[PDB]
């Protein structure tokens, strides 16, 4: 088995070896890489509002009524900016009024 | 802090919404080249601590407190974090300069940050208070110390962006973060875990944090740990590669690895070549070599005897940071004394193996190097099938992890995931053109431009900084339960900060160990032993530990219990010595002659002759000159010969106690000195099986000497009583 | 014997003028080569043995019992030999082939033999009586573990000859015999002491015996040990050459080998270059390899991991035998359970070695070479210096010995013996030309060709044979104290032989360990700890350890003590098992499914996940498929999916407990499975914080698991009850 | 010091200094084993006694009389051998007789 599955391996140096094992890595992980780039989870949205002021328990409201209205696409920390510069409010405030249930309709506009 | 007052947990507790940590990022130890310690020079020491406890055996050589090279972990968790950080004060004087906090079971399924400072099971609940409350603790204990310590934790779970920001603005010096951990050991939705852990890693780079893999998990669902070893090096590539990509420093990233095996197996032969099988294959990488628990029981001795072998893998091979493992941990919840052990244990073999690659090297041609290339092939194989199969989430699916068998060998019982099932599956959203994320350190797409070409390296100007760059920014939240937290918890020990009682691991909480052996058969031991227990008033009995030394012949038993009673420190009656050094000192500088005998008609001459050969003890040992007359010797010529000799001390053996002929010949020696002058001038010592030190001083001879007597007591009395006489 | 009675030492004690030792001379182990023992192949084991008890670590490898090649000795000497026997079955059982006892103190100058069985103070007192009780039950043991066994004590002293005579008739199988320790250590004197060992050894080489020098006396008197190598050479050398030309064969001539440091000097370092020096030198002599003791303190841990760096060393070089220190030997006079850690710690680190000079070598040019020629040139030097001074009485009484100089560094103190002194000083007497002695064995000057020319090779021949040829002569002596002996001890605790208590070396001794921390410092908590152990009856409490955590937070105290009370056996309530491998086997031959929710409102999900899991132990590591689905799950939505999957069991979790509701939701669950009519065919376990087993049955389902539910548990339950229902 | 005690073994190979080593430490206790062929202790003659099947008891007590008597040159196993022929008697009669006090006149002539 373990000495058939081998055979091509067994001309390569070590260093060619390490370098194929490492290479091989690298294709497996690039795509997971690219979900990454191109995607976004509750957590990473709630972690975005965590680093613009907002408590966890402020984070997790905003990010429930985001998914609700199918906004994730536009990241919610982007959506508390652009309604905080679209009222002329501060960050907190139009975070604080989001999590409550106001401004949504706005923001679908 | 003060060396001899106790830390003020009560204290370090105000204010923690004030806190901010004095540092950020891990810390690695100085090498101290050629470093010399009392009478040693090390070779591979580093800089020594300011403040520390020295092993016991350290009175030896001047009480010399060396410090190995890797950076040293001890696990504190006990569910009660402000206990803990007592311990964390006695870890670090004995040398831990890493603490790493195991969270409360199952954290990693909580959907986001919890709050406060709720009681934990089988670990600390991580929460931003209870962090700032131990990374402050830390800060003090790190200053009293000397040296810096890392404060490290866990970013696992579905919530590992929420914990990596909380760490980051705390100031945690590493954590634990591999995806793959996430899907195959919790089941986390892999698309979910993969796409969370770049944010993850992005930050944990922001904060200069080292992170330690999850690779160890691997050995701990191994059927056979020794089968297991080309999973092990997939997983640690994954984890490596992904987190260097992210953007992380190579230098920070640390493969856990643990030897697979222990006694009775040959581990070290079993272990070593994939020991130096992966540091090959990982040059650049950090390694963090962790103690073992697959294979350990109940036994203390056992348990150190495998992690000394575990530390002379890592000395063979390299360890950046070395784990330890407590003593006591396949027997009980860990407990303070056996932290200390293992970073005791830990500090000790390493040290004692100080130069040990100046003196000894790996045959790296030979068995060993047939085994490591071996073990490579096996790992590059296991890389072709993930591709074959048509990557990573192809290859968990089919169930290529966690199998029994030895790759490429597959018993087909592995864990499958599902790339549609597992928690949070459905939880992902492709970002529209137009996402946005206002802060630093965020991994993906992020649209910045839309609002300003000048901001895309620095999205958070548009906010004017984000909780990264303006800490005033961060909401502190105290606590939400009113009933679970630290404040009513240390309401209800206060009475303990003049009472006193033993704990293992909270305060007060009475526990103690108790080990005995019992002639009789196991499992009758074992129930004798409870009874003898409760017999001694300890509740909450629990044998947690059973070794037989033979069948029928005995068994040893050991116990823990509860001492359900309290003392007073004021009651105790607490009553208020020269070294061997000081006696010998003494003697070289005024030279001290002595005549001895057997006096009488005593033939027994072992007594007198134990307390002045060599061999055990005897003033010999002292450079004491003796004129030794023998047995049976008449006491007028005992008398005699140390007038003749000039003698300063005559020193007697009575052995025979018939009709207390042993005080008669001791009155008799004081009598005939006095009758001839010199009583004044000379020091009697009589010795003998039934001499009471007492009686013999009222025979009117300056000391008395009975059962037990050494050399050392004797050579005492010499040197004080001719001070005295002086 | 039978492996579940105890040894009957009252009926071993019978008839002892009527034994004969079964065999004569020294043993070593049986090499195995390539040895198959579980999964596992061994490089350096022997062949295993017929009865043991494996490391505790070994029930995860089918409880193999590998042994190593060296011969393992243990020291056991309590001054009740009755005792001590039962003690040698121990140890015999946890691998010891070498049981060594050492003598009651100071029976080097006992000028003769004693007789009977006295009680001893440090030692066994030895004589003939003595060695045939326990040679006689080493019999019985070592055909019970299936290997022999070697008996070994002290020829030393100033009767060697009588003693060796004693040793060489009764099948003593080695013994430490060394004139340069009677000279240095006990002050015997110099011509007296070298002219009896020539006999002595003549003795012990015609009985086929091992010899094991005085050298590691040298260690211990040292000031410092790492400067007395350059002696310890000469020491053996000097003994080693002595015994070779007497006749003693090389192979029977060991010398005793203690590595000179301990952490925290960098020790193997200082070590190995002296170790592989003397292996050099004395290339073709045995090596005994002996633990440390001079730097030990009254830590077990310490000892134990001190004790694995000195197994190191022997297997880096090389230990013919490889002798033991129980951990406790710096606390307290030996334990029953001490000498058993000590047998398996010296099996458990040689096993992990296993192999290990096949991967690993010592880098002997370079540091290490230079240093070994190094110590090399000091021994030669010494030995130079002895002759120039006129020889090896000169060099005594010049003080060469016992100086604590690094040589040639000589600092001057010394121990000098005078050539007509010590003990024995002029008993040295001229052999006349008709000298004459008529037996085997016999050193000296010896004319029998007076008598007979046919004669001189077998001079026993004039008397038809001496006690080495006609054992019949030997003149058995019983008990010449009668009130001082074993039987008098033996009808002391007649009573023990259904009461039963703890002892550590004697029959009922009631002595017990504690290990306690109590939050104070060291002086404090050692009287506090003893007052703890007066409230928990203990009697004659003693402080016998203790360290420091930190000066201000604690100390961990250990003391002993003894029980006042027994227990009747009889008086016991004893109440009157499936493995992992059962249960994941049966789930592998038959497929177990089932449907899991947090049910009603409650969102806590993590502990319905904890015992699923396999991170700690869920029920996913034994194969069961899981449907979760997830949490607030309405209890019918969890039957209707139960039925609609087609699973034999439901698991559901309750968490809040608020008003019942966990109880309450479980009985909907068991109407509803019942409604549905299927009760009968689905297995239904409920499980929850505030759940109790026998509360949960009562609500008609299956099984209740509470706080610290395992996996396990809940397997064991599903096949369990599975079967049942069939 | 050690620098200069060495010098004259600096240029020996490892096979010269150890044979040397050797052949000093045989120089060393050649008197010592001189000593033994050429002299006796009571210790050595009890031994005698002991193999000739006397108990230690009676063994001490003959080699007492033997050295009171000024005849530890002869052996005290020969005295009890010599006594044991000229009496015609067993050599354990011969010694518990010696032992107890008889035949030193005898033994002496
Ligand atoms: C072995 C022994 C002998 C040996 C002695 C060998 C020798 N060279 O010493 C022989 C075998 C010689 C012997 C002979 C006899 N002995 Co005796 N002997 C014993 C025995 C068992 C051991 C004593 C011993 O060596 N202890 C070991 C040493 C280390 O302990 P130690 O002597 O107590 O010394 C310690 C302390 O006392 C102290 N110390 C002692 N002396 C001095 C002096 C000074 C200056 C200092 C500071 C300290 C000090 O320091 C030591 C601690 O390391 C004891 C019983 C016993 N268990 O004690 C009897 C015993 C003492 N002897 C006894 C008897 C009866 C005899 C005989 C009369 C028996 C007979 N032949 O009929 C003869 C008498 C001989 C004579 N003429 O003196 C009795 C004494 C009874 C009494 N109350 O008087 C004893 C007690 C036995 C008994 N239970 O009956 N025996
Ligand atoms: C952290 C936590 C939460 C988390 C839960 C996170 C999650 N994803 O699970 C959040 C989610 C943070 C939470 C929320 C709330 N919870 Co809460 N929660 C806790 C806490 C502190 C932890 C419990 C825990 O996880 N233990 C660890 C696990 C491993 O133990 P376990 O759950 O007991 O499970 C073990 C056993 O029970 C058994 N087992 C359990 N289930 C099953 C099922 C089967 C089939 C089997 C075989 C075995 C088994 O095996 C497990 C392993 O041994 C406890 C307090 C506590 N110490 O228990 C409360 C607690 C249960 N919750 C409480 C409360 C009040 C709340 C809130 C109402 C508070 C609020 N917000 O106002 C909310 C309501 C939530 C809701 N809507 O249901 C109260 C319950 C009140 C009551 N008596 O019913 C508790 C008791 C705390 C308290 N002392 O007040 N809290
Ligand atoms: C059971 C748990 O839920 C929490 N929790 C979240 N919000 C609240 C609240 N308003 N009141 C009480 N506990 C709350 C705690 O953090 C706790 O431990
Ligand atoms: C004190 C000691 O002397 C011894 N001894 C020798 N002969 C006798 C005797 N006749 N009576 C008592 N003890 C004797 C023992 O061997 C003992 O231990
Ligand atoms: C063991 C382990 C954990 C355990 O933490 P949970 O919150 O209970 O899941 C987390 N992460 C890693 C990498 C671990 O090895
Ligand atoms: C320690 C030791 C002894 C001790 O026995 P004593 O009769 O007390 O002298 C004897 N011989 C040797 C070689 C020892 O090391």
């Amino acid at each position: 088995d373990f000495q058939q599955r081998r055979a091509h391996l067994a001309n390569l140096s070590d260093e060619e070896l390490q370098t194929r094992f490492w290479e091989m890595a690298e294709k497996i992980v690039d795509p997971l890489l690219d979900l990454g780039k191109k995607n976004t989870t509750p957590s990473i949205e709630r972690s975005v509002l965590l680093r613009m002021g907002f408590s966890s328990l402020e984070a997790k409201a905003i990010v429930d009524k985001t998914m609700d209205r199918g906004l994730m696409g536009k990241g919610a920390g982007h959506i508390v900016y652009k309604i905080a510069k679209e009222k002329n409010i501060s960050v907190r405030e139009a975070g604080l009024a989001l999590s409550e249930g106001k401004y949504w309709d706005d923001a679908i506009q | 802090l003060r060396v001899n007052e106790k830390l003020d947990v009560e204290n370090i507790l105000k204010d923690l919404d004030k806190y901010t940590p004095k540092r950020r990022g891990w810390t690695w130890r100085q090498p101290a080249e050629n470093l010399q310690m009392g009478p040693f020079i090390y070779k591979d020491a580093s800089t020594p601590l300011e403040n520390s406890v020295a092993l016991p055996s350290a009175k030896y050589f001047g009480d010399i407190d060396p410090q190995p090279l890797p950076v040293i972990t001890t696990e504190i968790a006990s569910g009660r974090f402000e206990d803990d950080i007592r311990r964390m004060r006695m870890a670090a004087w004995h040398g831990a300069d890493h603490i790493m906090v195991i969270r409360t079971a199952g954290q990693s399924h909580y959907d986001g940050l919890i709050e406060g400072t709720p009681q934990g099971i089988g670990g600390v609940p991580i929460t931003r208070k209870q962090v700032r409350a131990q990374r402050k603790a830390l800060d003090l204990i790190e200053e009293e110390v000397g040296r810096p310590i890392n404060y490290h934790s866990y970013v696992s779970g579905v919530a590992g962006p929420d914990i990596a920001v909380m760490f980051a603005e705390e100031g945690v010096n590493g954590a634990h973060q591999d995806p793959q951990y996430n899907v195959l050991y919790r089941n986390i939705n892999m698309i979910r875990s993969f796409i969370d852990a770049c944010e993850s890693k992005t930050i944990m780079a922001w904060a200069d944090m080292a992170q330690i893999d999850g690779a160890h998990n691997a050995n701990a669902t191994a059927r056979e740990a020794w089968k297991v070893m080309p999973e092990l090096m997939v997983q640690h590539a994954l984890n490596s590669i992904f987190s260097l990509k992210v953007g992380m420093k190579k230098s920070n990233i640390c493969l856990s690895t643990v030897p697979p095996t222990a006694p009775p197996a040959p581990s070290m032969y079993l272990d070593l070549p994939y020991a130096v099988a992966l540091r090959e294959m990982f040059e650049g990488y950090r390694m963090r070599a962790q103690m073992n628990t697959k294979y350990m029981e109940a036994s203390t001795r056992e348990a150190t005897v495998t992690h000394v072998l575990n530390l002379l893998i890592s000395k063979l091979t390299r360890a950046d940071i070395q784990s330890t493992i407590t003593p006591d941990e396949g027997r009980n919840v860990p407990w303070h004394i056996y932290n200390i052990e293992a970073c005791d244990t830990a500090k000790q073999a390493l040290i004692g193996m100080d130069g040990l690659m100046d003196m000894v090297q790996l045959k790296r041609e030979g068995v060993l190097g047939d085994t490591v290339r071996e073990l490579k092939e096996r790992a590059v194989l296991f890389m072709e099938e993930i591709i074959e199969a048509g990557g990573y989430f192809n290859a968990v699916e089919q169930g290529f992890f966690v199998d029994s068998g030895y790759y490429p060998e597959r018993n087909g019982d592995g864990i499958a995931r599902q790339i549609n099932g597992g928690i949070g599956a459905g939880t992902v959203f492709e970002r529209d053109e137009d996402y946005m994320a206002p802060v630093t350190a965020h991994f993906g797409y992020n649209n910045v431009k839309q609002y300003d070409e000048a901001l895309v390296s620095e999205p958070s100007k548009l906010i004017d900084g984000c909780t990264l760059e303006v800490p005033e920014k961060i909401v502190y939240i105290d606590e939400l339960d009113e009933n679970d937290n630290v404040n009513v918890r240390m309401e209800e020990t206060k009475e303990f900060r003049s009472m006193i009682k033993p704990e293992v691991e909270w305060q007060a909480d009475g526990t103690v160990l108790l080990t005995m052996f019992l002639p009789t058969s196991k499992r009758v031991a074992e129930f004798a032993a409870i009874e003898f227990a409760k017999k001694m008033n300890l509740e909450e009995v629990e044998v947690i530990n059973r070794e037989v030394m033979q069948e029928a012949e005995g068994t040893r038993i050991e116990l823990k219990g509860r001492v359900p009673f309290s003392i007073d420190i004021n009651s105790l009656v607490i009553p208020p010595i020269l070294s061997e050094d000081e006696i010998r000192e003494d003697i070289e500088k005024t030279p001290l002659k002595i005549v001895a005998a057997t006096v009488g008609e005593d033939e027994h001459s072992v007594g007198l002759r134990e307390v002045i050969d060599i061999k055990h003890g005897g003033i010999e040992k002292y450079g004491v000159e003796v004129h030794y007359l023998g047995t049976s010797v008449p006491v007028e010529k005992l008398v005699d010969a140390a007038i003749e000799l000039k003698a300063d001390a005559i020193l007697a053996s009575t052995i025979i106690s018939h009709d207390d002929i042993h005080y008669k010949n001791m009155k008799r020696i004081h009598e005939l000195a006095v009758e001839k002058g010199i009583r004044d001038k000379i020091m009697i010592g009589c010795g003998g099986t039934q001499v009471t030190p007492e009686v013999a001083v009222k025979q009117g001879v300056d000391a008395g000497f009975g059962r037990g007597s050494k050399g050392i007591h004797v050579a005492t009395f010499l040197v004080k009583k001719r001070r005295e006489m002086r």
